[PDB]
């Protein structure tokens, strides 16, 4: 359905102005008529964004209500309602077990379900940025006359009239432009004002200056254009269609949760089948059989465990809302620790987006300036007075300005009225010799020449500020080989000398070097005016040649660029250090491209593209071995014609990737790319055309002050302060949360074991019932809720930076490890300490183990008031019973007891608790909390009524801990003994 | 093969097989411990068990003995269970001064002998003839249920005094030696009869304390069969027989806490 | 005592009760104090 949407446009810049009008029905001069407008807005429809067809809330709250958890708590709650109408029928149970136990779970299934929404959330509103991009109003020209018109009623074929201020409300063939300059950013991620005009200037209509587009916005002059596309069928409403078209698909963490409740869901269905048929043949009723199931079903599902993943997500999310990281969609919180390659864009992602001064020649030397935002760098020069007078030009010769209230924020990031290159000036002079104001008060402009397209250069006339001469400075800037064409003498050191072949050629070394380095370099050069000839009140003609223009004296030069943020290098390498491949992704030339990612650690020291091979070889490249170059920067126009294939190939082959001049489609398709070799994907951005990238991505990371609108909708994640150290604490908070809910699932999973074997047991054994299936439930969503939460606050075990990234189809969440652990070892040993504390009670109440066997049949015949203990004693129905629910009780209590020790051995899967130590201040209140419910529900008067709870005598709440002790010195042995050989038996065994 | 190798297949095998019987081996001696922490004659705790319940022969379906006098097999099921236990009080079962008594034809005091210790042999019971329970196939008309007093160990059931107003107000009062039982509905639609030790409406006081199974094997415990020959017919009659002391109570949710429920009705 | 030993049959639920609500109160406490350091 996208697919043609993932393809570069089609257009016709390449007609002349005429024959667009044959193709349109359209006047160059009157434009359409009111009647023709009309009849083609019915025929082509509005010039309007439609948002896709999205999924209601309804509909996506149920579907949470049917996975796997769900189902069997539904099929127990219903069977529940089955065995109390079978009841109310056959023999009047004034009770209300069954009744209050099926709605009692079918709550847990709707409250649980709320938990599974939250997780599954989806912010999306990609289409309604892309409609805000829309103005309200467009200009036409319309039977000879112009008139304001709802831009929906825009069609092909109009005139259109677009000035400064104003956005493009269409694509548009531009046919008339004064002056006209527009922000392509929308398409580049690039802000710098582009020329449009009339004539065709490239074949591909991306590029060329006589077609407009909407979604971008008209800077200055003032154009004239035929509206060629609308709505949907513009450049960038097909890449809102893209955008807000493609299919979200499962996240890495979501995938994790839906395997493991197929695992636990098909042990449910074995025992619970395995043991409804192994009651029949015993000779069970159906009415029993039935009753049998619903236990195994609450005994088997860890009702608890979806709502503890969800805590420990959010836990996780609130932690990085505290560092300026927001995160949108819950499960993104693991995603980052799960990827493996990140697709990142430039401009305003890893740099600044502020062009910026970088290095400086006077004096025949370069000098280094510092470029980062909070100047984290040092001085370069300050002594010379050569770089007073260069200064003194960098100041003067340049018509910038701070906006006015600015004193407040940093000179870097406040706004200038200018263009780019003077900004950076201003920014520069202002930061290393105080207020540019100032020195523009000193020394007054009496005659200037901006900057033009035919002299290359701009020149300005001071009153020198020294008041032994308070004569006329000339300064001028431009192109540096122009300025080198105008200077004799070059102020070198202070004292200035003739511009010998010597200098010159350093010159055009320094020159080469600092172009080299992706840098705009620019020549500056003065002349102090003889005063002889030119009195103090001397009339300068700006208009024609008042002054000499030559033999001017060379000060410096100056080169700058959109430069890396301070953090975004190191954040590079420590992404890469924990294995990350790191790709580069712009819209911007590939110059520029390739220079920032030497820069930022993209491209490391010494990789080469074949491009470099050759010319350093002096030899073409087509006969130079590809595979020699691990390095590699694509153009967008090549990217063009190959297939995804020959995608997949660069992409496997090279180590070190640049994507230049890529547009927006061509983003989507190097993600895809990614993806489709198994790699979990990152993209970070800023820009709109950012946006279908990151909808792709596995997650998409915005930046949060430079970002658009568009990009923010579009990601998952946002850097509310774009500090890109942000995304090496993403990956690190990551891979914590996953290991810590193994741990997590661990200790839930453990406690399952101690609740299915006593019902297994009734069964086998003839005994009276263990445990009963409210105490279940007082477990899963009592007691064992908070110390399975606490475990998201576990520290890092090792340098988890160090490691590379999971393999998402080998490194599961759940595996046959951690079965194994919580089911078969920890478990069983907690069953145990169960039964004891169940035998322990029986025994001292007058009903010794050996005539336990064979007694349920008696024990639960409510007629017989007299059942015989051990000891030759007779107890009616209720006071046995009472002996019963504090068994229990106390077999509850004895899980919350071995559970102590769990909570401690779930804390490390490695590390021994004397080395990880305690901590863990929310894991030691879970246990003081949990221990305090558990006293409470067998203490508190009443619940005797409500949940069965009997009170336990003092030395009932010993019977656990033998046990409780085991389980600390088994695992502790254990995970000795992986530690001591990293071999394997013990690690792949039960190294969860 | 699903998971591993035959290799590993097998060390899987030996390790559960090793843990498990380990496991199995400490559950069983902390079981010992506990065993070993108890008494062979007398429970550890008694605190439960402590108002004794009342019990009675016919099986109640559900609190309820309902029947027609006028159907041979309406009435069998409850012969049943009637048999069952007078079947015990059996006279040829009681054979000899080993290990029986005879003791007062008329309800008497207590009779202690010594301590609950193995230090003398099997504590000596007091004999009771089925032929005390006048009257009562049994009752094929009107029913003849036989009361139960549930055995506790070194339990003394103390009859109420005549100090202040009583139920049954000083009728035949034998208040030094006899827990008195006496049923009711109001609702007197009935005719209350009760036979017994010494033709008394209780539980003879020389039958205890209970010194337990193991301490007294065949000891027989003391019966009180009432007969309700009431000259009403096809209608449920709720008749509560209930039991006086002072170490006797009663529960609203144990309604077999020193007390009866029965659901007469003659449906003939 | 002989006739006398109605203590047998008797425990004293009601201090055992008000001992066990004491406790998981004070338990309670004792846990927010260890939380609160720090929030
Ligand atoms: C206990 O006493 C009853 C009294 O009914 C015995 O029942 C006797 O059963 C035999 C054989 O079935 C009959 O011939 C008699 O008529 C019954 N009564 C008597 C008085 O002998 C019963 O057998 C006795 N049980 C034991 C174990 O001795
Ligand atoms: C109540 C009692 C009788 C039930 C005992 C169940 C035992 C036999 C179960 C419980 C947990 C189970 C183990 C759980 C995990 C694994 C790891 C997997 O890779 C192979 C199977 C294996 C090794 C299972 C074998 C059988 C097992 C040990
Ligand atoms: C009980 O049986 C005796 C004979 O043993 C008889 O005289 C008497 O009438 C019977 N009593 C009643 C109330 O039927
Ligand atoms: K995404
Ligand atoms: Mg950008
Ligand atoms: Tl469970
Ligand atoms: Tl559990």
């Amino acid at each position: 359905l996208d697919e043609l949407k993932k393809e570069v446009s089609m257009d016709d810049h390449k007609l002349s102005l005429d024959e667009l009008h044959n193709k349109y029905g359209t006047d160059l001069t009157r434009g359409l008529t009111n009647a023709r407008a009309k009849e083609i807005l019915a025929r082509d429809g509005p010039n309007s964004l439609t948002p896709p067809p999205t999924t209601p809330e309804w509909i996506k709250f149920c579907r949470q209500l049917f996975g796997g958890f769900s189902i069997l708590l539904w099929i127990g709650a219903i069977l529940c309602f089955l065995a109390y109408g079978i009841q109310a029928a056959t023999e009047d149970e004034p009770a209300n077990d069954n009744l209050y136990l099926g709605v009692v779970l079918s709550t847990v299934v709707i409250v649980t379900g709320c938990f599974s929404y939250y997780q599954e959330a989806k912010s999306s509103r990609i289409m309604d940025s892309f409609k805000n991009m829309v103005p309200q109003q467009a200009l036409v020209i319309r039977d000879g006359e112009k008139s304001t018109i709802n831009a929906e009623f825009v069609v092909a074929g109009d005139l259109v009239e677009v000035k400064g201020g104003d956005r493009i409300p269409a694509d548009l063939r531009i046919i008339s432009a004064h002056g006209c300059k527009v922000d392509n950013s929308s398409l580049t991620g690039e802000s710098e004002p582009q020329t449009r005009s009339p004539e065709f200037s490239s074949e591909n209509p991306l590029e060329t200056r006589n077609i407009a587009f909407f979604s971008t916005n008209c800077v200055e002059g003032t154009a004239r254009g035929v509206v060629v596309y609308t709505g949907d069928r513009t450049v960038m409403g097909r890449i809102a269609t893209l955008a807000s078209g493609l299919e979200v698909g499962r996240t890495p963490i979501a995938i994790e949760i839906e395997h493991f409740i197929h695992i636990i869901t098909g042990v449910a269905v074995f025992l619970g089948v395995s043991f409804f048929i192994l009651s029949l043949i015993l000779g069970y009723s159906w009415l029993e059989a039935v009753i049998f199931l619903i236990g195994i079903i609450v005994a088997n599902v860890p009702e608890g465990l979806l709502a503890t993943v969800t805590v420990c997500l959010t836990l996780t999310a609130k932690r990085m809302a505290r560092k300026n990281c927001l995160v949108k969609n819950l499960e993104a919180v693991e995603t980052l620790g799960s990827t493996s390659t990140i697709c990142s864009d430039k401009t305003g992602t890893l740099t600044q987006n502020r062009m910026t001064v970088a290095h400086m020649w006077f004096d025949n030397q370069i000098h280094e300036a510092d470029t980062t935002e909070n100047q984290s760098g040092a001085a370069f020069d300050k002594t010379s007075a050569t770089w007073s007078a260069l200064s003194r030009i960098a100041a003067l010769c340049n018509r910038a300005v701070f906006q006015a209230g600015q004193d407040n924020v940093p000179i870097l990031k406040r706004s200038v009225a200018g263009d780019a290159s003077e900004s950076a000036l201003l920014k520069c002079i202002e930061l290393c010799c105080g207020s540019v104001q100032g020195m523009r008060d000193r020394n007054p402009k009496i005659v200037e020449i901006p900057f033009n397209s035919t002299n290359k250069y701009q020149l300005s006339i001071h009153e020198n500020e020294k008041s032994s001469e308070s004569r006329y400075l000339l300064v001028m800037k431009g192109a540096p080989e122009r300025i080198l064409d105008r200077c004799s003498t070059i102020l070198l050191n202070g004292a200035e000398e003739p511009l010998k072949e010597d200098m010159k050629e350093a010159f055009q070394n320094a020159y080469l070097e600092l172009g080299g380095l992706g840098e705009r370099v620019l020549g500056f050069c003065h002349f102090a005016l003889p005063e002889d000839k030119y009195n103090e009140g001397y009339p300068f003609d700006a208009d024609e040649p008042n002054f000499p223009t030559t033999d001017l004296c060379f000060v410096g030069l100056m080169a700058m660029i959109d430069p890396p943020r301070a953090a975004v290098p190191d954040a590079v390498g420590k992404c890469r250090s924990a294995g990350i491949k790191v790709i580069m992704v712009t819209g911007d030339h590939p110059i520029t491209a390739k220079a920032i990612a030497k820069g930022v650690g993209i491209i490391s020291e010494g990789n080469e593209t074949i491009e470099d091979i050759a010319a350093r070889l002096n030899i073409p490249i087509g006969q130079v071995n590809p595979r020699d170059a691990k390095a590699c920067v694509v153009h967008g126009s090549d990217l063009k014609d190959l297939s995804t294939e020959v995608l997949d190939d660069i992409l496997h082959y090279h180590t070190e990737i640049v994507f230049a001049r890529t547009s927006p489609q061509q983003k989507l398709i190097i993600v895809e790319g990614c993806q489709r070799q198994g790699a979990i994907v990152a993209v970070t951005g800023d820009g709109v055309n950012d946006s279908p990238a990151l909808k792709k991505a596995d997650i998409g990371v915005a930046m949060g002050i430079s970002g658009s609108d568009v990009s923010k909708q579009a990601a998952d994640m946002i850097l509310l302060d774009d500090n890109f150290a942000s995304i090496v604490t993403g990956v690190e908070e990551g891979r914590l949360i996953f290991d810590n809910l193994k741990k997590s699932i661990a200790y839930t999973l453990t406690s399952n074991i101690p609740e299915i074997t006593p019902f297994l047991v009734f069964i086998i054994g003839n005994v009276p019932l263990p445990l009963g299936t409210v105490t279940i439930l007082c477990i899963d969503l009592g007691t064992d809720m908070v110390p399975a939460i606490s475990l998201a606050y576990e520290q890092a075990e090792s340098d988890i930076m160090k490691r590379q990234p999971r393999n998402p189809k080998t490194d599961k969440l759940v595996n046959e490890r951690l079965i194994s652990m919580a089911y078969g070892q920890i478990g069983m040993i907690q069953a145990l300490g169960g039964f004891f504390s169940y035998f322990v009670i029986l025994a001292e109440n007058g009903f010794l183990p050996m005539d336990l066997i064979g007694k349920r049949v008696r024990w639960d015949d409510r007629w017989i008031s007299d059942v015989e203990d051990s000891f030759g004693q007779q107890w009616t129905y209720e006071q046995r019973k009472i002996v019963e629910f504090t068994c229990h009780t106390s077999f509850f209590i004895s899980i919350v007891v071995v559970q102590w020790a769990d909570l401690i051995i779930c804390k490390t899967r490695r590390n021994s608790i004397f080395q990880q130590g305690m901590k863990n201040k929310i894991l030691i209140f879970g246990l003081f909390e949990e221990t305090a419910l558990a006293a409470f529900l067998s203490y508190c008067p009443g619940t005797d009524v409500a949940l069965r709870m009997y009170p336990l005598k003092p030395s009932w709440w010993f019977c656990a801990f033998p046990y409780s002790l085991i389980i600390f010195l088994y695992d502790e042995m254990r995970r000795f003994i992986i530690r001591r050989s990293p071999g394997g038996w013990v690690e792949q065994e039960t190294y969860y | 093969f699903l998971g591993r190798t035959g290799s590993s297949w097998f060390k899987i095998f030996l390790f559960y097989l090793i843990f498990y019987g380990c496991l199995a081996g400490i559950f069983i001696g902390t079981i010992q411990v506990l065993l070993l922490t108890l008494s062979d004659f007398e429970p550890k705790y008694q605190d439960r068990v402590a108002p004794p319940g009342l019990s009675h022969a016919p099986y109640a379906i559900k609190t309820e003995i309902s029947f027609s006098i006028s159907n041979p097999k309406s009435y069998e099921s409850f012969v049943k269970s009637m048999h069952k236990l007078m079947d015990l009080y059996n006279e040829s079962s009681q054979a000899g001064n080993s290990p029986f008594e005879d003791c007062s034809d008329t309800p008497a005091d207590y009779i202690k002998r010594g301590d609950l210790d193995d230090s003398q042999g099997q504590k000596k019971a007091c004999r009771f003839s089925r032929m005390w329970l006048k009257n009562c196939g049994y009752a094929e008309g009107k029913p003849c249920v036989v009361a139960k007093l549930n055995r506790i160990i070194g339990f003394y059931p103390k009859p109420l005094k005549n100090t202040t107003d009583l139920p049954e107000e000083l009728q035949a009062n034998y208040n030094q030696y006899v827990l008195p039982l006496r049923c009711a509905a109001r609702e007197k639609i009935g005719s209350i009869e009760y036979f017994g030790l010494g033709g008394y409406a209780g539980f003879p006081l020389q039958y205890y304390p209970y010194y337990g199974k193991r301490l007294q094997k065949k000891y027989l415990q003391p019966l009180l069969a009432i007969q309700f020959t009431n000259l009403t017919q096809n209608m449920e009659l709720r008749i509560e027989c209930k039991v006086y002391g002072e170490n006797i109570d009663y529960s609203e949710k144990d309604r077999f806490r020193g007390r009866f429920e029965v659901k007469i009705e003659v449906k003939s | 005592e002989g006739p006398d030993n109605d203590e047998r049959f008797t425990y004293d639920y009601y201090r055992l009760r008000v001992v066990g609500l004491i406790v998981a109160a004070v338990l309670c406490v004792i846990g927010i104090i260890i939380l609160l350091a720090g929030k």
